C-alpha cells in the first residue's frame, strides 16, 4: 500500500486521477502520489476526522529553535556555555556559520546531486531543505541568534549558557513578530483589511483562542501565486552572477549543494532583495514550474501544486467557497452572472461554472486566488478576512507578545522598535548594499538601495543587568 | 461606502451609504463627530428598555 | 375592529423613520418660519433654495440628536415617556443653556 | 406671522421617532418649537451677518454652511 | 504549569494558563466551520466514484488545474511593488505557524 | 475497579471526597460513587477530552421513538400493519396502554419494592424508569401516537404500516416542538430574554450548527431547583388520594410498581397539574430529598444531586463562572463586592467567595442557579443566554421544523397551531377536568381548571389524501 | 444518502445535507469554549490533591453543596405562577435533547 509507487486507492493513499487529454501525463493508468493527513485520533468512527498541527501556533520563531524538546536540545551547542546554536562542522560560507547536516534514512537532498553527496540541513522545521531561499533565511536567523548571544555574553559576563540562549531566543522571536506584523501583513492584507481585522494592540486576552484554524493552512497557500519560475543569484554589484545566474526552479528543489558549494547564501539573498515577484492575475495564477515539474528530481513524477492544494482541501474536509463567503460576511453568488460580478471576470466565471457546476463546490484555495486583489493588497476579501482573523487571534491570544506588559521593558521595547530585516542582512552577511525600508517592496537596483552603514543598529545596552 | 451599498443591493453610492460607512466605523466616527451629512439619516438603534 | 397595542405602532414608526433619509418637516412651513425669523435681522431678504434646504437639514439633525439625548435622560430616570425636564437637562449638560 | 406653529405636532413626533423615542408627553412640542426657534435664530443671524459683509441681498447656501461651521456643526453636501 | 515563568516553553505549553494546550504542538486544529466529508466524518469528496457534491459531480483537481491554473510562462507579469523577499518571508512565516504531518 | 463499591481514584472512577463534619456521612474515608463520562475517542494523548451525545439533538420526540435503528425497530407494533407502538402485554391502566417492559441484566426498578417484581419500562430513553411523572409523560406520548395512527388509518385506509407510523411520528414531533417553543420556553426565559434570544422564525439556515453544546447539559439542570420534595396524587375530584397521597421522593425513584399497581398515570398527571412547583431562591436552592437521599433505595449510599452537577461540570472540563459571563457578553465580577452587586446578595457572595476563593472558579451550575431570577422568568441572565442560544440553534438548524416551508401544508399548519397539552391529556386519559391555557402556569383548583369538552380538538381532515 | 426525503431519519443522519453528522446520535458534543482540564487535556480539576485552579485550591463539590445549597426543607416556598408540570416538561425536553453515556 505504498502511495509513492502504487496508484490503488487504499488508505492512507489518496492519489490524484488524471483527466483525459492531460497535456503532460499521457497514460490515464498513472496518478499523482498523495498522502492523506494523519487523523487526530485514528480509527474513531464517532469523532469527525481532524488533523494535527505539529508546531506551536504562536509566532515564536519555532522554525529556528524547534517545537519539540529533543529536537530543540539537539539544535544547541552543548560543548560550551555561551548558549549558541549548532553550526555546520564541515562547511562554512566565507567564514560564517552554516546549518548543521541532518541524518534521515530517505534523504532527498543527495538525489539532486549524486556527486556532491551533500545531505539535507537540520533546523527547527523539516521543510527547511526545499529550496535555497528558505535555507538562506534559516541560516540568517541562526547567525543572528548566535551574534545576539555573543553580544549578550559580552555585555553580561555573569550570565550562563541557558540565560544567554533564552534571551537571544526572546530577542529573535520579538524580531520575527515585529517584522511580520509591521512589514509583511500590511502588504498582504492592505490598509483596509489591516485596519479592519488587526486593530491597535491593547492588552493580553487570555480568552482568545490562539490555535491555527484548519482553513488557514490552505488559505495561506496564496503565496504559490507569487512564485517566480527561476532562482536568481547576484554578485557584489547586483549583476547576474556567472555561472548559472538564472536556474530553473525544478533544478533547485532539495538542492542544498547549491547553498554549500556555489557561493553560500549572499547571492541568494541579493537575488531575493533585488528581483520583482510575480503578480497574481486571474489569467496568470501559477507558473508551470510548480504546476508540472514540482519535485521532479526527487520523485518518480512531477507534482501539481495547485492540484495538491485543492486535493488537500478536499482531504481536510473544508467547506466550499460559498460557505466561507458566508462565514466572512460577504455575499454568496449562486448563478454564473452573480459569480462573474463577484469575481469581476465573466470568462473566469464561465470556466469555474463549467469545472465545478455551482459556486458552493468551488475549493477554498481556487476561489480565494481567483478573486480580484484588494487595493494595496495581494489577497481577495475572503483570504484577507481569514488571514486577518487568524493573525489577530495569534497576536491577542499570545501571552509572550513583545508588546505585552512584563515581557520586555520599555527601553527594550523601544530598542526593538528600531530593528529591520535590512539591518539583520547587513549584520549577518557580507552584503554591503541593501534595499531601503519595506524590504518587501524595494526590488530595483540601485534605485531603492542604500549603504549598509546608514542603517541604525540594535542597541543592546538596555539588556545589561546590574 | 461601496461595501455598504453592496450590502443594500445597490449599484450607486448615495449619501445614506456614506453615513452608514462613517457612523459604523469607530475611528471615522471620532474624526467626523461634529459633522452632519445631508440626506444621511441615522443609524438604526432602539433602546432595550423600550422593547416590549 | 383590529386595534394594535399602544406601543406596537410607535415601534413600527421608529423602525420606519430610522431606515429612511427623507425630511420629516414640511418644506413650505419651514421656509415661511425661516423667512419670518430672518425678518428680524434684515428687511427685504432673498433666500436661495439650497440655503433653506441646508437650514432644514441642520435643524432636523440637531433635533434628532437632541431627542436621542432626551431619550437617554428619560431612561436614566426610569421612564419611557419623554418630558420637557429631560430636554432641559440634556441641553444643560451639552452646554447650550449652561 | 405665527409660523412656529407650522412645525406641527406630527412633525415633532416623526423627528422623535427617528431619534428612537417611544412615548412623548403633551408639553414636549412647545419646548421643541422654542429650541428650534433659538437654533434657527442663531444660525440665521450668523448667515445674515456673512451676507451683509459680502454686500449682497441674497442669502446663499455658502453663508449657511459657514454659519453652521462657526458653531461646530459642519454640514456636508452644499459646498 | 508553573506559577511564574520568564520564557516560552519549546513545546508551547502553558502559554494560556486556563487551557494550557491551546497553541501547543502536536495538537489538533481548530475548526471554524463543521467539516464536510463524503460520508460525513472521514471519507473525502471524490473518494467513491459516482457520488455527487451538493447535487453536482466532483471535478478532478488535476482537471481544474489544467483548465484554469494553466497559462503560458512567457506571458508572466512582474510585480513592480513587491520583491521575492515578500514570498520568501511568507513561506518562512507559514513554516513558523503550521505543519500537517503525514504517514511515512 | 468498580466505582459503585470502591472509593479509589482510579479510572474510570472519580469519586466525591467527603469534607469534614458532613451532616450525613460521618466516615471521611467513604465516598459518593461517580462515573466519568465516556470520552469521544478514548486513549488519545493528542485530542482534548470530549464527551458523547447519545441522542439526536433535534426536538423530534426522540424520547418516544429512540435515536437508534434497533431500539426504534424494537419499539414498534410489528405484529400488524397499523403503524402503532408496542404496548405492555401484562398490565393496563383501566383499559389503556402501558409502556412495554424492559429486560436488563441489572434492573434498578426491581430493588425498590421486591414483592411486586415489576421491571423498568422500555421506551425511547433509558431514564424513563426514574420517576412516575416522567413515566406518565412517556405513556401519554405513546398513547397519543397510537391514537394518531388509528385516526390516520381511519381517514386513509390505503396507507400501510410504515406510512402511518411515519406520519404519526411527524405529528407527535410537531406537537412537541409547538408545546416547547410556545408554552414552555417563554415561561423559562421570560419576555425580554425570549425576544432577545428567540426572535420570530424566518427560514431554514443549513449553516446553523444544531449540535448540543457541552455546557448545555449542565446549564439545563436548573430544573433541579424546581423539584418538590414529595409526590402528590389527586383523584377525580382533585382531593388527596388515600392511601399515600403525599409520598417522599426518595421512595419513588425507579418505583414503576407505583405506576403499575396504584392507579396508573391519571392521578400522577392530576398531581402534576394541580400543585405548585418549588420557587428557586438564593437561600432555598435545592431540597434535601435530592440532596441527601437521591437514589437511596437502589444505590448503596444516597447521592447528592448538586454535588453531582458540580463534579460533572469539573469532569467535562467546563470553564468557570466568569468565563461564561464573558462568553455571554455580561460583566465579569472579580471581587466579593462586585459579585455581591451581580447577585444582589452580599451574604451569598461572601459564602461563594469563602468556598471557591475567586469568581473564576465558580462552577457553571452553582453560579447560574445563584443568580437572581429574571422578570417573569426562572433563570438568570447567564442561564437564559445559554439556553436561548442553544434552542435558537436547534430551531433554526432543523430542516424538518414544523414551520419550515415544505414540511406541512398551510391547512396542516393551521390545524397544528391549535394543539395543546391539556387536549392531549383529555384525549389519552380519563381526566375530564384539566387546567386552562398555559398549563405550565395554572396550578390552582378549581379556579384554573375547566371541563375539557370546551377545548377544541385537533382536526386531521387536512391530512386526508385525495 | 438519498437526495429527496419526506421524514426524519431515526439516527438524525443527513438532516443537514452539507454536513450529515451534525445533530446525529452517538456523536461528540460541540465546544463553545475550550476545555479547562487539570493536566490540560484529560485530567479533571480535583484529581490530584495539592493542585490549585487559578492559584486557588479546588473546593470539594460535597462541601459546596453542604455550605451553600443546603437549606431547611420546612421553609420551602411554592411558586404561585408555576406548576410541577413545568419541571416535568423540562425534564422530558432534557431527555429529548441530550444524554451523556457512562461506562458500566
Ligand atoms: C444563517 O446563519 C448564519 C450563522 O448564524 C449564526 O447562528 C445564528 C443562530 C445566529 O446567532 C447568527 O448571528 C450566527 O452568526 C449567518 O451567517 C453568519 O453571518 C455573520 C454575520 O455576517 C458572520 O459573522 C461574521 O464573521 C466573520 C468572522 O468573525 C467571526 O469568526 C471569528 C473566528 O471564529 C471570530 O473571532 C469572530 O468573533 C466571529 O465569530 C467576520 O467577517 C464578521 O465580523 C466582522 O465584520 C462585521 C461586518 O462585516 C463587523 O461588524 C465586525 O466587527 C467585524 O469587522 C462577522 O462576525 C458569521 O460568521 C456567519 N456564520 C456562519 C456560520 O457562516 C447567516 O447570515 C444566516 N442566514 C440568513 C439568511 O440570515
Ligand atoms: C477578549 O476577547 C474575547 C473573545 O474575543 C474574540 O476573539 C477576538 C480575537 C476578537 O475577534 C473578538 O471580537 C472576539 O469576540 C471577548 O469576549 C467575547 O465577547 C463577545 C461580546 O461580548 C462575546 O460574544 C457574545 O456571545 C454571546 C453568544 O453569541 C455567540 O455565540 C453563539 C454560539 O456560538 C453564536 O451563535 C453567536 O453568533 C455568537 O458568536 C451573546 O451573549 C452575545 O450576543 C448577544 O449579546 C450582545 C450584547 O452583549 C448583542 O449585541 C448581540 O446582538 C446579541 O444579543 C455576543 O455575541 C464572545 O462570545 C466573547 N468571546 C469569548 C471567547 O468569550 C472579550 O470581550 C475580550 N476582552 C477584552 C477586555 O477586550
Ligand atoms: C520553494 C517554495 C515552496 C514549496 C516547495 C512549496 C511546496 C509545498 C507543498 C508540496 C505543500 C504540501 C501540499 C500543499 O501545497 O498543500 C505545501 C504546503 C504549504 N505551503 Fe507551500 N510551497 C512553496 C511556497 C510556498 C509559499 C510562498 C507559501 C506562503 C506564502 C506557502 C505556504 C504553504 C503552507 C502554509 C502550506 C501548509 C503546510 C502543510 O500543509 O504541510 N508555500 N507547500
Ligand atoms: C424526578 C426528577 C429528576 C431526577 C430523578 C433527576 C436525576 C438526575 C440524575 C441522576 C442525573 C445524572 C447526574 C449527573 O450526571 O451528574 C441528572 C442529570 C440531568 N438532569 Fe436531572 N433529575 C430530575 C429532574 C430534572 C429536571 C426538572 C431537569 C430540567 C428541567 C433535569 C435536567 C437534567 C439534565 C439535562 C441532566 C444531564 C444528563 C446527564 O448529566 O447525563 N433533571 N438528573
Ligand atoms: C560550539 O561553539 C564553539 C565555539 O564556542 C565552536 O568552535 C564549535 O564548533 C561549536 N560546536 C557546534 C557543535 O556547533
Ligand atoms: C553536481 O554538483 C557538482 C559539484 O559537486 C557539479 O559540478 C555538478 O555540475 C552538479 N550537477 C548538476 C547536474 O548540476
Ligand atoms: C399490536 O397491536 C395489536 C392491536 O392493537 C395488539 O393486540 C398487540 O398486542 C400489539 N402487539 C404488541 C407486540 O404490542
Ligand atoms: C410492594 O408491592 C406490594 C404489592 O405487590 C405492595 O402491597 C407493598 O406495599 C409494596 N411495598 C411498599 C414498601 O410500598
Ligand atoms: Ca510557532
Ligand atoms: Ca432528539
Ligand atoms: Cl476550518
Ligand atoms: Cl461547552
Amino acid at each position: 500500500v505504498n502511495c509513492e509507487t502504487s496508484c490503488v486507492q487504499q488508505p492512507p493513499c489518496f492519489p490524484l486521477k488524471i483527466p483525459p487529454n492531460d497535456p503532460r501525463i499521457k497514460n490515464q493508468a498513472d496518478c499523482i502520489p498523495f498522502f492523506r493527513s494523519c487523523p487526530a485520533c485514528p480509527g474513531s468512527n464517532i469523532t469527525i476526522r481532524n488533523q494535527i498541527n505539529a508546531l506551536t501556533s504562536f509566532v515564536d520563531a519555532s522554525m529556528v529553535y524547534g517545537s519539540e524538546e529533543p529536537l530543540a536540545r539537539n539544535l544547541r551547542n552543548m560543548s560550551n556555555q555561551l548558549g549558541l546554536l549548532a553550526v555546520n562542522q564541515r562547511f562554512q560560507d566565507n567564514g560564517r556559520a552554516l546549518l548543521p547536516f541532518d541524518n534521515l534514512h530517505d534523504d532527498p537532498c543527495l538525489l539532486t546531486n549524486r556527486s556532491a553527496r551533500i545531505p539535507c540541513f537540520l533546523a527547527g522545521d523539516t521543510r527547511s531543505s526545499e529550496m535555497p531561499e528558505l535555507t538562506s533565511m534559516h541560516t540568517l536567523l541562526l547567525r543572528e541568534h548566535n551574534r545576539l548571544a555573543t553580544e549578550l555574553k559580552s555585555l553580561n559576563p555573569r550570565w550562563d549558557g541557558e540565560r544567554l540562549y533564552q534571551e537571544a531566543r526572546k530577542i529573535v522571536g520579538a524580531m520575527v513578530q515585529i517584522i511580520t506584523y509591521r512589514d509583511y501583513l500590511p502588504l498582504v492584507l492592505g490598509p483596509t483589511a489591516m485596519r479592519k481585522y488587526l486593530p491597535t494592540y491593547r492588552s493580553y486576552n487570555d480568552s482568545v483562542d490562539p490555535r491555527i484554524a484548519n482553513v488557514f493552512t490552505n488559505a495561506f497557500r496564496y503565496g504559490h501565486t507569487l512564485i517566480q519560475p527561476f532562482m536568481f543569484r547576484l554578485d557584489n554589484r547586483y549583476q547576474p552572477m556567472e555561472p548559472n545566474p538564472r536556474v530553473p526552479l525544478s533544478r533547485v528543489f532539495f538542492a542544498s549543494w547549491r547553498v554549500v558549494l556555489e557561493g553560500g547564501i549572499d547571492p541568494i539573498l541579493r537575488g531575493l532583495m533585488a528581483t520583482p515577484a510575480k503578480l497574481n492575475r486571474q489569467n496568470q495564477i501559477a507558473v508551470d514550474e510548480i504546476r508540472e515539474r514540482l519535485f521532479e528530481q526527487v520523485m518518480r513524477i512531477g507534482l501539481d501544486l495547485p492540484a495538491l492544494n485543492m486535493q488537500r482541501s478536499r482531504d481536510h474536509g473544508l467547506p466550499g467557497y460559498n460557505a466561507w463567503r458566508r462565514f466572512c460576511g460577504l455575499p454568496q453568488p449562486e448563478t454564473v452572472g452573480q459569480l462573474g460580478t463577484v469575481l469581476r471576470n465573466l470568462k473566469l466565471a464561465r470556466k469555474l461554472m463549467e469545472q465545478y457546476g455551482t459556486p458552493n463546490n468551488i475549493d477554498i484555495w481556487m476561489g480565494g486566488v481567483s478573486e480580484p486583489l484588494k487595493r494595496k493588497g495581494r489577497v481577495g476579501p475572503l483570504l484577507a478576512c481569514i488571514i486577518g482573523t487568524q493573525f489577530r487571534k495569534l497576536r491577542d491570544g499570545d501571552r509572550f507578545w513583545w508588546e505585552n506588559e512584563g515581557v520586555f521593558s520599555m527601553q527594550q521595547r523601544q530598542a526593538l522598535a528600531q530593528i529591520s530585516l535590512p539591518r539583520i542582512i547587513c549584520d549577518n552577511t557580507g552584503i554591503t548594499t541593501v534595499s531601503k525600508n519595506n524590504i518587501f517592496m524595494s526590488n530595483s537596483y540601485p534605485r531603492d538601495f542604500v549603504n549598509c552603514s546608514t542603517l541604525p543598529a540594535l542597541n543592546l545596552a538596555s539588556w545589561r543587568e546590574a | 461606502a461601496g461595501n455598504a451599498a453592496r450590502d443594500n443591493k445597490k449599484t450607486r453610492i448615495i449619501p445614506r451609504h456614506l453615513q452608514l460607512a462613517v457612523r459604523n466605523d469607530e475611528e471615522l466616527n471620532k474624526l467626523l463627530g461634529r459633522v452632519t451629512i445631508a440626506q444621511g439619516g441615522v443609524l438604526p438603534n432602539i433602546q432595550s428598555v423600550l422593547l416590549p | 375592529p383590529h386595534r394594535y397595542r399602544p406601543g406596537t405602532v410607535a415601534l413600527r414608526e421608529i423602525r420606519r423613520y430610522q431606515k429612511s433619509t427623507e425630511l420629516l418637516i414640511r418644506k413650505l412651513p419651514f421656509q415661511r418660519l425661516v423667512r419670518e425669523i430672518a425678518q428680524d435681522f434684515k428687511t427685504d431678504l432673498r433666500f436661495q433654495s439650497s440655503a433653506v434646504m441646508a437650514l432644514q437639514e441642520a435643524s432636523e439633525a440637531y433635533l434628532v440628536a437632541l431627542f436621542e439625548d432626551t431619550n437617554l435622560c428619560a431612561i436614566h430616570a426610569k421612564r419611557v415617556t419623554i418630558m420637557p425636564k429631560d430636554i432641559q437637562l440634556a441641553r444643560r449638560i451639552r452646554g447650550e443653556r449652561a | 406671522r405665527d409660523n412656529i406653529q407650522g412645525i406641527t405636532k406630527p412633525a415633532i413626533r416623526r423627528l422623535a421617532r427617528r431619534g428612537g423615542v417611544k412615548r412623548i408627553s403633551g408639553l414636549i412640542y412647545e419646548e421643541t418649537r422654542g429650541v428650534l426657534k433659538v437654533f434657527l435664530e442663531n444660525v440665521i443671524r450668523d448667515a445674515v451677518t456673512y451676507t451683509e459683509h459680502a454686500k449682497r441681498k441674497t442669502v446663499t447656501a455658502m453663508d449657511v454652511v459657514y454659519a453652521l461651521k462657526r458653531q461646530g456643526r459642519t454640514l456636508y453636501g452644499f459646498g | 504549569c508553573p506559577e511564574q515563568d520568564k520564557y516560552r516553553t519549546i513545546t508551547g505549553m502553558c502559554n494560556n494558563r486556563r487551557s494550557p494546550t491551546l497553541g501547543a504542538s502536536n495538537r489538533a486544529f481548530v475548526r471554524w466551520l463543521p467539516a464536510e466529508y463524503e460520508d460525513g466524518f472521514s471519507l473525502p469528496y471524490g473518494w467513491t466514484p459516482g457520488v455527487k457534491r451538493n447535487g453536482f459531480p466532483v471535478a478532478l483537481a488535476r482537471a481544474v488545474s489544467n483548465e484554469i491554473v494553466r497559462f503560458p510562462t512567457d506571458q508572466l507579469t512582474p510585480d513592480q511593488e513587491r520583491s521575492l523577499m515578500f514570498m520568501q518571508w511568507g513561506q518562512l512565516l507559514d513554516h513558523d505557524l503550521d505543519f500537517t504531518p503525514e504517514p511515512a
